[PDB]
RNA sequence: GCGGCGG
DNA sequence: CCGCCG
């Protein structure tokens, strides 16, 4: 199957909750510039012709790779709102 | 679909449509017919006549006609069963309320009355599983439950306080009634009802959401006494959740998660810092 | 309903081999739904036919037993219920060994041949005792037998 | 090649006309080849004499119907959209109450459709085919009450449909009931009105019923005679006249409700034999001498007291007996009918009788061909039993062009009461295939009829027995009504017989549908064959004997789908019919009379027969079949050959050498492979497309026409107004395409040229036009272009322009065109094929015969069928076949095994052993002897259980090949496959699924303009549905998104789809759905009535979807 | 007339046809109404469906998918990755250089794998009984027509092969993609929701050999 | 593995059971033709007869295969979960035997035959009737279109 | 709209 | 139920 998708399962209270983080996750991955991970040096995901998944595969496999570790954090009411898109445009090209 | 417990967002409604439609083409009373009975309260073919009252058993027999007599010191309930029907119960022993005093199905209104609700609801669900046993089929209880459920989700009024009597509405729409006329504001005026048992075909026809309504029932009645009465559908369910084309309040659409946030440490030192 | 301790057991055990009949089929049953490979074929039907000539056969032998009487009269006179008779035929000296029973209980297969209650051959030996003699109709003609005894 | 057939049963005389059915009814239909002299006065004539002595005084006669100069000829007909029909005129004479009587000779008042020597018909353009009908047999007959478990019912049904339906109840709370039309009367109450008095009637009815007690009933109407007729009409529900209207009385008289059948038989049979005696008249019609007769109405109730009472015979009618059902064929279809316009058309000629000047009328004024055209037309083109003709393969037609069916005119029989005539009856022995039927809904309703099954004078299916006096059987046959065919008692015919003598003492029979074992003194009538008991289409399996029914229908049913391989080959086990089929059906041209070849070109075979004749037959070359099918005739026969009468000249579409042939005989190996052959799949072996062994030519007809716009003229030019050259190349001849040209998916197939956006020409296209080229062609490009999917290479071209030679072109058409496009078919993963025993299966792989199942000896298998398929569905007759058809491999030979009658398990080992010595004997010689491989396989054989442990691998093997499994290597690893197993030569067709029709694929295209829906139609598809039951299926998973975008993204919202693609175009995220238009479409809907639906906030307040 | 037509009387065009005029009444009720629209639904862009075939090798995390189709079902996405390599200047050439098949770049075909990597589609099977009735997979691009699907699937869409056919689809959105990988995919639905019993449950001709 | 008209074998014992059961249906005869057992009883006793005899065939085929064949194709299919019903290969190696008429009231004659061996003409279009009615329901109740899984999502769609 | 047909 | 052809 997927990569520890059980351990995801158990980073959620419940299923649905993890979709959603996985695939917001993987938005501001594209959005606000593809280098916007926490693993890239060792271990970033990769593919098979030309090393070259390093830039641009799949968003969701990140984000899931990424979930997998204790970097990013998940909340009901975390970040206010708006400020989290003003700030993210700010430190990142 | 895995092995934990069920996670908050989850459409088991659906689920348990499926479940226990799926089975359906393989069942051909004896087959499909008894499981249409049974999610429509019926009268079924060979009805039973059931105990109301909960005494003891004493028969009289030989002539055109065969009588049950469940007696107690002050009444009997005289049951008359026809020279054609076959019963179980004998001369002597006990028979609580909504036993079965002849042979064969039972009729769910009676049944009801007599022992009472959690009786017809337990009896529906077993009924149920009955069939689909003796069909291979393996469903879980809790799908025939979350449907037989519905079909007692209303109830009608004998004591009035806010609105008038002769009234078919939801069981719990009168539990935030009964909750908040004693509770909150005084004057204990007790909203006396009856548990009403539905048939699965009229439990959807009456539901309560007019955006729902409009779809199978009349659309000209069901948007002119929604008209009237400013009607504010507060849209819980997925059918009337479709036509809006809005995200189902189930599945990942659950108000329990269709709000989550994900931050990476850097950015929440940066809206710290933004203090 | 009357039945002998002889005829209860045997229905008693019947209906438990059927029991296990109808467990069996079941399972089979639902294998077949479950496959929804070869549908269409004589599959279903089959299987579900099969599952219900078993669930009558167990409707019959449930009624029967719900509801039948015993008679303990193994030293009695006359023809009854349980009585196991014997007849002679005057001309050939052909002795012939008979039991007469209820419906339920009936069966040519049994050491003595077990013959219905309401059974032609049955209704004649109801009623009568040792050295009478009497007649039914028969294809070839009528043959009268003598009662010449009857055990238990 | 030699043939060996091993059949015991001596078939004693050969099946009949296959398509008799149809043929014959036509002919007995309208009796058009022989002269008015001739008796055989039904159909046609009867239905004019029926209806012609028309007397309004009016006096109108009939003298002789002619008809025989077919417009024009067969293909023609086709070719030109032109319905193939003869034209009919009759001799009639009007005369006249003064001196005069004036003939017009001639009033051509139709055109009625002819049959073709096949037996199909040519409506307009296409070839369609009358199927048979059943119903209950206007007759009468007693049924048992209802509900009441009590008494049983009296039923009276006559046809047409507008005649009453009679019956006869008795309820002995108070009446005695008659009912015509739902409302009960007192059955005594017409009969006083007929002349019945208390007095006899009660006397010689009631003999022996008190229940008699029931009609001496009126001691009060009872006394009043013809004041009773006057009585009865009281009795009709609605308010009209006491006197003459007795016209609801005349209509049960003797003209048009009571049934017109053939006085005699029709009715009359239903009537001397199952009750009362005779018939005065056709029906219980007599309106003569004021008083009336109805020798009727009193036996029916005669019989209804004999029933009741006694045992006067035990009256008890079992509906589906086949002795109350007839079969309308075509002749009896069409006629009917016909008929139905003869009277539309006497409807008019008597108002014109009145309108009358004087003498000066008679073939105008009486005449209107009006009535009699839509009438025929009508049928054969609208009524829902004519169809479009089956022609998969030729088998396929046939059988369609012989089935029964149930729906109809509706008064027959309708939809949702069946589950009693669904059931394969006791009668239905050899006049019904208990196979034929589809499965699915309609089951049991629509059947095929039996092999010597054979309609007779009134429709009951008579079938063959043969007369068998004392204990010796006789070469005399006689075909009984279902009826009378138990009476008798008949036996098998797998009887043993030593000639003409019976040969056990207990030997099997049937009683009445009873199986009970008869002896020899005992047999009146045995079976013909084995063969009557089936369909021909069944008649065809092998060793059906060995399959079970349910999948034998599979069986049965799959042949007709079955399609024209280029490389036909017949059965490596025949049945015994194929040739008869093949015949029977016209697929192959044979040879009239003995002769000699003279010229065998590839198109046109010339003989000279020796009776000093020579005849040119042309072969249809390469026709588009009905079903999209190859249909050429292959010479067979050389320049100047001896040919004996009724000699193949040609071959078929699907048969060869004579035979029948769909598909072709393959080596098989029957085991699993990885999974290619999971569940139903099929593994084939590249092997197989090298010889082009499974391939099929398809045919597809493209067409378009130049319409004529008010807004001018569509042409079909070369000229398309965007400009290109490159697509105008295969495009030579000025508007159509060159034959033989390649055309791919997009390419124009037509030119055609119609008027721009309606009305006015554009304001914003006018400057566009003139900034780059003012002088733009105005005209758009409206071009039959192949439509997704393929095309393939252009064959054949037809064009249809002004002067129409004998053309009809509908109205405001200008100029028609059709374009033929063909292609080749190889065998490819998505194709499936069946054998005739039921198993149906995909390709799964393709495998390289490199690393695929091979034997001992270089051969290769071809395709390997998973053994699991087998037990489930029980069909063991594949597997015999497979052994069979293993010695035919080495032994090379073809055989022929009857039904029941066939091959023999012992036989057949027989041959198997010859079969080694070919395999093997070769294998010793050539120079060695048996591998460590073959050795390895043969321990685990023993140990299995297989071979008798001690004797040579020599003798081993073969006993191994006896059980018909030979050892096999791997390919893949050239290892053995431990166990023996069993390969032969299968005989399997490619059927009517090609791929083809399986792989719309679709990112973008057209939408619906009243309806946002993505409908397609032209070079774009329609995207699947979604149905409520999917969208389910996704709720449950949680599927939010995949939901909404199912809803929106995909649909609806256009200009969200729009900023999705553009998004996805940009390698972005695609936006957020925000309203569907179907959301604020009903806002809005709500709005534009009464009601104000106002969305809402958190806090109940307004917010936008606008 | 224009809120409820036929109430009373039935107005209609000039003489010419004599249908009551879809009044507003009209358009929102009926069997094909607009109320009933919404819900019934309609037909998917993206989309496609093709002949069944059984497919051994193919992991339950996999499924086949024809290359063909594949180009067609994900031809947007594949655009965008012809001008991410030098096959395509811009858009528009990536189409043109589409339209015709004779011409299909070994480099297009090593493109359109690329936009597939992790992505995946979903399978329908004829009657949508239950949740299982559509599951999700990743596509292999594979020759020939027909689709190969994982056996061990077989069972939950009441699915043989005897010429059988599912339709397929596709998840645009990365929301919809996760969604349909995560709590859709197949390996990950392998309980049923009707009995706690497996429905990955081996098959036939597994067990047998095993 | 794989299949082979000889794989599907019949039990010895078959002619010994069938003639066991054969004599004991002359029992029954006599009997009747005595006047015993009335019209009725003596149907249900040869049913019973048969119903009885029919079963303990099945027992004996499968009996042959555990003991002789343990490794028979038709035989390890059925074992094994992979495909095969004991009541199917009754039908192959013993044999089917009792089919219904028209109505539902069973045949008083058994299929004597089993699939190995050639079917009978008769016995095959006795055997009709069944299949019929099977495919009969089928028809129904599958066009039945998961109505109730619609009725169902009725209700408990919210 | 009606016939046919696949699962 | 879903699908396709004429
Ligand atoms: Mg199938």
């Amino acid at each position: 199957a997927e990569p520890g998708i059980d351990k995801l399962f158990g980073m959620v209270d419940s299923k649905y909750r993890l979709t959603v983080v996985v695939a917001k996750r993987a938005q501001q991955l594209l959005r606000h510039g593809f280098k916007n991970t926490v693993l890239e040096p060792e271990e970033r995901p990769k593919m098979q012709t030309l090393e070259g998944l390093f830039d641009d595969p799949n968003a969701v496999t990140w984000a899931m790779k990424e979930l997998l570790t204790g970097r990013l954090v998940f909340g009901e009411n975390l970040v206010p709102e708006d400020r989290l898109q003003k700030e993210m445009e700010r430190l990142y090209p | 679909s895995m092995a934990r417990p069920v996670s908050i967002g989850e459409a088991v409604g659906i689920v348990a449509a499926q479940s226990i439609g799926e089975p359906g083409t393989q069942l051909t009373t004896q087959g499909l017919p008894r499981v249409i009975e049974l999610f429509e309260a019926r009268r079924p073919k060979a009805k039973a006549v059931i105990s109301e009252i909960d005494g003891v058993v004493r028969i009289e027999e030989t002539e055109e006609k065969l009588s049950v007599f469940v007696e107690s010191e002050g009444f009997s309930k005289e049951y008359k069963l026809p020279k054609e029907a076959r019963l179980l119960v004998k001369d002597g022993d006990y028979v609580e309320a909504g036993q079965p005093l002849t042979r064969g199905a039972i009729d769910p209104h009676q049944l009801l009355e007599a022992k009472g609700p959690e009786a017809v609801e337990r009896y529906l669900v077993e009924e149920i599983q009955k069939v689909y046993r003796a069909q291979g089929v393996k469903l879980h209880d809790k799908h025939i439950e979350i449907v037989v459920r519905q079909m007692m989700k209303y109830v009608e009024v004998t004591d009035p306080g806010d609105s008038r009597l002769l009234e078919g509405q939801v069981l719990e729409k009168w539990d935030v009634e009964a909750l908040n006329e004693r509770l909150i504001a005084e004057g204990k005026t007790p909203v006396a009802w009856k548990p009403l048992l539905m048939g699965v075909t009229k439990s959807a026809l009456s539901t309560k959401s007019w955006l729902s309504a409009a779809s199978f029932q009349n659309t000209t009645h069901v948007l002119t006494e929604a008209a009237i009465a400013g009607k504010k559908d507060e849209l819980i369910g997925l059918k009337e959740n479709v036509i809006l084309g809005r995200l189902i309040p189930a599945g990942t659409g659950s108000d329990f998660v269709r709000f989550t946030q994900v931050v990476d440490q850097k950015t929440l030192k940066a809206i710290e810092e933004a203090r | 309903v009357k039945l002998t301790k002889a005829g209860y057991e045997r229905l008693m055990q019947q209906l438990e081999r059927e029991r296990e009949r109808l467990q069996e089929a079941t399972k089979i049953l639902q294998e077949l739904m479950e496959s929804s490979d070869d549908y269409d074929d004589s599959g279903l039907e089959a299987a579900k036919q099969e599952k219900a000539r078993i669930e009558a056969r167990i409707d019959s032998l449930e009624d029967i037993l719900s509801r039948a009487v015993i008679l303990e009269e193994g030293s009695g006179e006359v023809i009854g219920l349980g009585s196991v008779v014997e007849l002679e035929d005057p001309l050939s000296g052909e002795r012939l060994s008979v039991q007469v029973v209820s419906p339920a209980e009936a069966n040519v297969l049994d050491t003595p041949m077990k013959i219905s209650d309401a059974s032609p051959m049955g209704k004649a030996l109801l009623g009568h005792r040792v050295g009478d003699v009497l007649s039914l109709d028969t294809p070839k003609g009528r043959r009268e037998f003598r009662v010449v005894a009857i055990h238990g | 090649m030699e043939i060996k057939r091993f059949g015991r049963i001596r078939e004693v005389i050969p099946l009949p006309p296959l398509t008799e059915i149809q043929v014959e009814s036509y002919r007995r239909a309208l009796q058009a080849d022989v002269p008015p002299e001739k008796r055989e006065n039904v159909g046609i004539q009867a239905a004019f004499r029926e209806t012609f002595p028309i007397e309004e005084g009016l006096v109108l006669d009939f003298l002789e119907y002619r008809l025989g100069e077919p417009p024009f000829p067969q293909d023609e007909c086709r070719e030109k959209d032109l319905t193939y029909q003869a034209p009919l005129y009759a001799r009639l004479q009007l005369i006249h109450k003064d001196t005069g009587l004036i003939k017009e000779d001639e009033v051509f008042l139709g055109h009625i459709p002819l049959m073709t020597e096949d037996g199909s018909f040519i409506i307009n353009g296409a070839d369609r085919v009358i199927v048979s009908q059943i119903h209950r047999s206007p007759g009468v007959y007693f049924t048992p009450d209802p509900a009441r478990p009590g008494r049983y019912i009296a039923s009276i049904i006559p046809l047409p449909k507008r005649g009453p339906w009679i019956d006869l109840e008795v309820e002995p709370n108070g009446v005695v009931s008659m009912k015509v039309n739902k409302r009960k009367f007192p059955l005594v109450l017409l009969l006083r009105v007929l002349g019945y008095d208390q007095e006899t009637l009660a006397r010689e009815l009631g003999a022996y019923g008190e229940l008699v007690q029931g009609l001496m009933d009126e001691s009060v109407f009872a006394m009043r005679p013809e004041e009773a007729l006057i009585r009865l009409f009281t009795l009709l529900r609605p308010g009209d006249p006491p006197k003459r209207d007795k016209a609801v009385a005349y209509v049960y008289g003797l003209i048009a409700d009571p049934r017109r059948y053939d006085l005699g038989e029709a009715g009359r049979y239903k009537a001397e034999e199952k009750l009362g005696i005779r018939l005065s008249g056709r029906t219980l019609a007599r309106f003569e001498d004021g008083e009336f007769k109805d020798e009727v109405f009193l036996p029916t109730l005669r019989y209804l007291f004999a029933l009741t009472a006694g045992v006067p015979g035990h009256e008890v009618d079992d509906i589906d007996h086949l002795g109350n059902r007839r079969i309308r064929t075509v002749g009896e279809l069409m006629t009917d009918q016909f008929r139905v316009g003869l009277a539309r058309l006497a409807r008019g000629v008597r108002e014109r009788m009145l309108m009358g000047s004087e003498d000066s009328l008679t073939p105008a004024k009486l005449v209107n061909s009006r009535p009699l055209e839509a009438a025929i037309r009508e049928f054969f083109s609208r009524s829902q039993l004519s169809q479009f003709k089956d022609e998969t393969n030729p088998l396929s037609s046939l059988r369609h062009k012989r089935r029964i069916s149930a729906l109809g005119p509706g008064g027959l029989t309708r939809e949702r009461a069946g589950f009693d005539v669904r059931d394969v009856h006791r009668t239905h022995y050899g006049r019904i295939c208990p196979v034929e039927t589809p499965e699915g809904a309609n089951i049991g309703l629509i059947t095929s009829l039996a092999a010597y099954a054979r309609v007779d004078e009134l429709g009951f299916i008579r079938t063959p027995y043969r007369r068998v006096v004392g204990g010796v059987v006789t070469d005399e046959v006689v075909y009984m009504t279902a009826t009378e065919e138990d009476r008798y008692t008949i036996a098998q015919a797998n009887t043993p017989l030593e000639g003409n003598r019976i040969a056990a003492e207990r030997v099997v029979a049937r009683r009445k549908g009873e199986p009970v074992i008869v002896s020899p003194e005992e047999v009146e009538f045995m079976d013909v064959s084995p063969k009557q008991v089936f369909s021909v289409n069944t008649n065809l399996i092998p060793f059906l004997e060995h399959d079970d029914a349910n999948r034998a229908l599979m069986g049965s049913n799959m042949q007709t789908q079955a399609v024209p391989l280029i490389r036909a080959q017949a059965p490596v086990v025949m049945t015994g019919l194929e040739e008869r089929v093949v015949r029977d059906s016209l697929a192959a041209l044979y040879a009239e009379e003995d002769g000699e070849v003279a010229k065998v070109d590839g198109n046109r075979i010339v003989v000279r027969y020796e009776d000093g004749r020579l005849v040119e037959y042309p072969l249809r070359r390469f026709y588009r079949s009905n079903q999209g099918t190859a249909l050429d005739q292959r010479p067979r026969v050389v320049v100047g050959q001896r040919v004996r009468k009724g000699d193949l000249l040609a071959d078929g579409p699907a048969s060869e050498n004579g035979f029948l042939a769909l598909g072709q005989n393959v080596l098989v190996a029957i085991m699993p492979f990885d999974g290619y052959n999971f569940e139903d799949a099929i593994v084939i072996s590249e092997e197989l497309l090298k010889r082009d062994f499974y391939t099929s030519i398809h045919i597809e007809r493209y067409e378009i026409e130049a319409r004529d716009t008010k807004l001018g003229p569509e042409r079909i030019t070369r000229d398309i107004p965007h400009l290109s050259e490159a697509a105008l190349r295969d495009l030579d001849e000025e508007g159509v395409v060159r034959i033989g040209a390649e055309v791919k998916p997009g390419d124009i197939l037509v030119g055609r040229t119609s008027f721009k956006g309606e009305s006015e020409p554009t304001p914003e296209e006018r400057l566009l036009r003139s900034i780059f080229g003012e002088k733009a062609r105005d005209v758009k490009d409206t071009s039959l272009r192949v439509p997704p999917g393929e095309g393939g290479i252009v064959v054949r071209t037809v064009r249809l322009r002004r002067g129409d030679p004998g053309v009809e072109l509908k109205p405001g058409v200008r100029e028609v065109v059709r374009v033929y496009v063909a292609q080749k078919r190889k065998l490819q993963v998505g194709d499936k094929l069946a054998n005739r025993h039921g198993n149906k299966g995909v390709v799964a792989k393709i495998l390289p015969v490199e690393d695929m199942p091979h034997l001992p000896d270089g051969t290769p298998v071809d395709v390997i069928l998973n053994p699991l398929g087998v037990p489930s569905r029980m069909n063991l007759g594949q597997i015999l076949e497979t052994h069979l058809g293993l010695a035919g491999y080495f032994l090379g030979q073809r055989y022929i095994s009857p039904i029941f009658d066939g091959a023999k398990e012992p036989e057949i080992k027989e041959l198997l052993a010859q079969a080694f010595e070919v395999y093997f004997g070769k294998r010793k010689g050539e120079g060695f002897g048996v591998d460590k491989r073959e050795v390895e396989v043969l321990r685990r054989a023993e140990k299995l259980g297989l071979v008798t442990p001690g004797k040579t691998p020599e003798e081993q093997l073969k006993e191994l090949f006896l059980q018909g499994k030979v050892v096999l290597y791997d390919g893949r690893t050239g290892e053995p496959i431990e166990g023996p197993i069993v390969v032969g030569q299968m005989f399997i067709m490619k059927l009517y699924h090609m791929v083809e029709d399986k792989m719309h694929a679709r990112s973008t295209g057209p939408y619906s303009l009243i309806t946002q829906q993505p409908l397609g139609g032209k070079a774009q598809f329609g995207g699947q549905r979604f149905g409520e039951m999917e969208v389910w299926a996704l709720e449950a998973y949680g599927a939010a998104h995949t939901l909404q975008e199912m809803l929106t993204l995909k649909s609806d919202d256009i200009e969200g789809r729009n900023a999705a693609y553009e998004a996805i175009i940009k390698g972005e995220d695609v936006p957020e759905p925000s309203v569907p238009e179907s959301f604020r479409v009903l806002v809005k809907e709500l709005q534009a009535l009464a009601l104000d639906v106002q969305t809402l906030d958190e806090k109940d307040n307004p917010v936008d979807i606008f | 007339a224009l809120l409820d037509n036929g109430r009373r009387g039935a107005p209609v065009t000039n003489p010419g046809s004599d249908r009551p005029l879809r009044s507003l009444t009209d358009i929102l009720s009926g069997k094909q109404g607009r109320f009933r629209q919404n819900l019934l639904g309609k037909r998917v862009d993206y989309s496609g469906r093709s002949v069944i075939v059984v497919g051994p090798q193919l992991k339950l995390h996999q499924c086949g998918l024809p290359k063909r189709m594949a180009l067609e079902l994900f031809k947007p996405f594949l655009l965008k990755k012809m001008e991410e390599k030098g096959i395509a200047p811009n858009v528009k050439a990536a189409r043109r250089m589409l339209e015709r098949q004779r011409d299909i770049k070994d480099e297009v075909w090593d493109a359109l794998e690329e936009v597939i990597h992790g992505k995946v589609v979903l399978l329908n099977r004829a009657p949508t009984l239950h949740r299982l009735g559509i599951q999700a997979f990743q596509p292999v691009l594979v020759e020939g027509q027909s689709i190969q699907l994982h056996p061990l699937v077989c069972e939950a869409f009441n699915a043989d092969f005897d010429g059988d056919q599912m339709a397929v689809h596709v998840p645009l959105s990365s929301f919809a993609q996760a969604e349909a990988r995560i709590q859709m995919l197949s390996a990950h639905n392998l309980l049923s929701p009707a009995s706690g019993e497996p429905l990955a449950k081996p098959s036939r001709d597994i067990i047998l050999g095993l | 593995i794989t299949i082979g008209i000889d794989d599907a074998v019949i039990p010895e014992e078959k002619k010994q059971y069938l003639e066991e059961a054969d004599r004991k249906l002359l029992q029954i005869e006599q009997a009747y033709e005595m006047g015993f057992l009335t019209d009725r009883e003596r149907y249900d006793q040869i049913l019973q007869l048969w119903t009885e005899t029919t079963e303990k065939v099945t027992q004996a085929v499968f009996k042959n295969f555990e003991e002789n064949y343990p490794f028979n194709p038709l035989y390890v299919m059925a074992q094994s979960g992979a495909r095969g019903n004991p009541q199917q290969i009754r039908q192959l190696c013993g044999l089917r035997g009792l089919m219904q008429k028209p109505s539902g009231e069973t045949f008083e004659v058994p299929v004597r035959s089993s699939f190995r061996e050639g079917l009978t003409v008769l016995e095959y279009f006795i055997s009709s009737h069944g299949a019929r009615k099977g495919g009969a329901d089928t028809a129904l109740r599958t066009a039945d279109s998961g109505y109730l899984t619609r009725k169902l999502v009725d209700v408990t769609h919210e």
